């Protein structure tokens, strides 16, 4: 019921400006506040600022001249706004819920690549065994989701209806391509004799894969 | 449910220390700060400090940093706060009042302290009756003057209890080191004196009970 | 350290009416205020926390605004027995420090005082001392005078007023004027008056007698 | 601006064990000081507030204490889901600080990886790619090793590997090796081996593939 969730654009070249946009639902804006946290791959939580019920706004001392925060309480909107990115700037957005000092709900997040480098959906390959694996009691399958830009990209099995012994593995960025890959572990009863789709999606690209989990009959 | 327990009231001397008590019961003691609260007669409210069960950790108002002492028995669920070298201007009703790090939800009866030199009186109660020079209506007041007693409290009931007719208790006042107080009721002219009006006056501190019969005149 | 101010000591309202107690804080304090309500001869009691949030069982007539400086509380539909004192406190940092408390004093009409004049009685004669009383019951407003002449002589000295918190029944005040004397001082006199100056008369209200008429 | 220092780093501690995170302010925040766990790439999680209380539906064996500028956080009895990290937070003036946070992992027993080889499909093929990739599943401890064998040869290129966060389940850990080559590169070969070099053995566990077969 109470939902917090940012939109913004995924990639932008540094030098430009970035707007991102809190959406918010089951509250209003004037009893709560609504702060801004980054995280940069790898590393800790950092504070961005926030704005008050009462409109006030405070700002991150190092941050201060290229950030701007404002709302629109009819609207239910949080708006972040920093002017000349740099690729330091790359990390996932959050906008979360003050309720009497503590961030009690927090968006999903938005993914930030700050980068030159382009939009690449992603090539979905499946993962099948060979003769010799249907011996044992269990098989592992996968998908390889290579050279997509920028991340994140969603892997999902059996439209979700596939969620046991599912290993995703984070992506790894090789030349401004990612590569990504997921393994399920299922009973040998099911595959071949039942399908198993690796359906892949990209965001970033309106990049829809299903790949069909078929055993390399050679 | 939560109940938060402190005695009534305590007589201490000049120079002396005396430790508060506050039993808590219907929750969980530890998970709870515990604050300490005086307000002096007929002001405003002073916070001293907090503690809290759990860890121990307390915050106190430095002007009361070398006076008041936190302390907390995790076996009995009891809070006491130690008050030292009383004077006579630590006399006031200490609250205890449990609630989270910032505010207060639940309060404690308050313990009343006197730090005084004085001596247990008990009081003189004198009725009041309307005396000669006479012009009795359709109503009568009565009073009773309790004066020379020490410490406070009184509790001045009205005849056997059923007086409550319009009854008036003032606030005592100490005069030369002793309380004096009054109280009147007001009834019909058609009742007293037909009938026995007598005002009960008791005195906890030194457990005297008197009992005066308004006589005319 | 941060002072809380409540600037009116009093609050006058009918019952019906909405009232509005303001606290002002010293410095910004954002939403650190909490409200407490001390009914007369009993502990505060918690209103609102983090300057609006209503507490359990806290009637909604009682709401709470404000973020920086500038704190209400707001009683609307006044009832009688809302009569008590509001103090505000902050939060924000240690020590917690409270508003001086707004009484809040429950609107009535006019009455004058009923006053009642006592001679010293027997049986304090017997053990040497005079305390000659008067009680001026059930008024309103509460501003009233007093003074006593003994035999013309205006004797304000070894005198005791004692003022009644507004009754909960009828929103009128009593007092109580006492004149305790030594057994001789009042040997030496006959004429004893109470006068009370009140608002519902031009004329003083004046209770008298005489010690010897008896 | 108050600067808030989380230690230590990171902690491995075994089930049922009792860990103590310390989080220091750099001037007193007056026990304006929250907690959150964090999950593997999931948005923060309240755990405990103004320094003492525990958010709704967090377990007892979590504990937060401290005052002034020393505060602590104890997980008394760990359970395989605190893995993560947590972070401290002061909410005392702005701008709000976090510390630099604490990996906490799960000792468990050692468990061998199951390995898995697979060849590169032909949709690969045709677009002139050749990635072989495996997958070395469900091993505990962390630290694995894994040798690429073209032809007997130890490739120490175009090798990408990715390991996974803990698993909720069985405290266990994951791990992909992804060799790529260009087609002709492979067609131009024909034992291609996967060689894990973990803790559990003296003995490597190689998964090999033939070229031509199924």
């Amino acid at each position: 019921q109470v939902q917090l969730k940012e939109s913004g654009p995924g990639l932008v070249a540094p030098s430009q400006s970035l707007s991102i946009t809190c959406t918010v639902s089951g509250f209003s804006l004037t009893g709560y506040g609504v702060n801004w946290v980054r995280q940069p791959p790898g590393k800790g939580l950092e504070w961005l600022g926030m704005i008050w019920g009462d409109g006030n706004t405070d700002y991150n001392s190092a941050l201060k001249s290229r950030l701007s925060i404002s709302k629109d309480n009819s609207k239910s909107q949080v708006f972040l706004k920093m002017n000349s990115l740099h690729t330091d700037d790359t990390a996932r957005y959050y906008c979360a819920r003050e309720r009497d000092y503590r961030l009690d709900y927090w968006g999903q997040g938005t993914t930030l690549t700050v980068s030159s480098a382009s939009t690449t959906p992603p090539s979905v390959f499946p993962l099948a065994p060979g003769s010799a694996a249907q011996t044992n009691s269990m098989v592992t399958l996968g998908c390889l989701v290579k050279g997509y830009f920028p991340e994140p990209v969603t892997v999902t099995w059996n439209s979700g209806s596939l969620s046991s012994g599912v290993h995703t593995f984070p992506a790894v960025l090789q030349s401004d391509l990612y590569t990504l890959s997921s393994s399920v572990t299922v009973p040998s009863s099911p595959r071949p004799s039942e399908t198993v789709t690796c359906n892949v999606a990209h965001p970033a690209s309106s990049t829809k894969v299903d790949k069909k989990i078929v055993p390399r009959d050679c | 449910q939560v109940q938060l327990q402190q005695p009534g009231s305590e007589l201490v001397r000049p120079g002396a220390s005396v430790k508060l008590s506050c039993k808590a019961s219907g929750y969980t003691f530890t998970n709870y700060w515990m604050h300490w609260v005086k307000q002096r007669p007929g002001q405003g409210l002073e916070w001293i400090g907090n503690i809290y069960p759990g860890s121990g950790d307390s915050n106190y108002d430095e002007k009361f940093k070398s006076k008041a002492t936190l302390t907390v028995d995790t076996s009995s669920s009891t809070a006491y706060m130690q008050l030292s070298g009383l004077t006579s201007e630590d006399s006031a009703v200490y609250y205890c009042a449990r609630g989270l790090a910032f505010y207060f939800d639940h309060w404690g009866q308050g313990t009343t302290l006197t730090v005084s030199s004085a001596l247990t009186t008990p009081p003189s109660v004198y009725p009041l009756a309307p005396g000669c020079g006479d012009t009795t209506g359709s109503s009568v007041t009565l009073g009773c003057l309790v004066k020379g007693y020490f410490p406070e409290p009184v509790t001045v009931t009205w005849n056997s209890g059923s007086l409550s007719s319009s009854v008036h208790t003032f606030p005592a006042l100490l005069q030369s080191g002793l309380y004096t107080m009054s109280s009147s009721v007001t009834v019909p002219s058609s009742t007293w004196p037909s009938e026995t009006v007598t005002c009960s006056v008791a005195h906890p501190a030194s457990s005297t009970t008197v009992d005066k019969k308004l006589e005319p005149s | 350290d941060i002072v809380m101010t409540q600037s009116h000591k009093f609050m006058s309202t009918s019952v019906g009416d909405r009232v509005s107690i303001t606290c002002k804080a010293s410095q910004d304090v954002r939403i650190a205020v909490a409200w407490y309500q001390q009914k007369p001869g009993q502990s505060p009691k918690l209103l609102i926390y983090w300057a609006s949030t209503r507490h359990t069982g806290v009637p909604d007539r009682f709401t709470g605004s404000g973020s920086g400086t500038d704190f209400t509380l707001t009683i609307s539909n006044v009832q009688s027995e809302d009569l008590a004192d509001y103090f505000c406190q902050h939060c924000g940092s240690y020590p917690f420090t409270f508003g001086s408390g707004t009484k809040l004093e429950i609107k009535r009409a006019d009455a004058a005082p009923t006053v009642s004049i006592f001679p010293p009685s027997s049986e304090q004669l017997t053990s040497g001392g005079a305390s000659v009383v008067c009680f001026l019951n059930n008024f309103y407003p509460k501003d009233i005078n007093v003074k006593w002449k003994i035999d013309g002589s205006e004797r304000q000295n070894g005198v005791l007023d004692s003022w009644t918190d507004q009754d909960s029944k009828d929103s009128t005040y009593s007092m109580s004027s006492t004149l305790t004397l030594t057994k001789d001082e009042y040997e030496r006199h006959n004429s004893y008056t109470c006068e009370a100056t009140h608002k519902t008369s031009t004329s003083p209200i004046v209770k008298s007698f005489n010690r010897n008429e008896c």
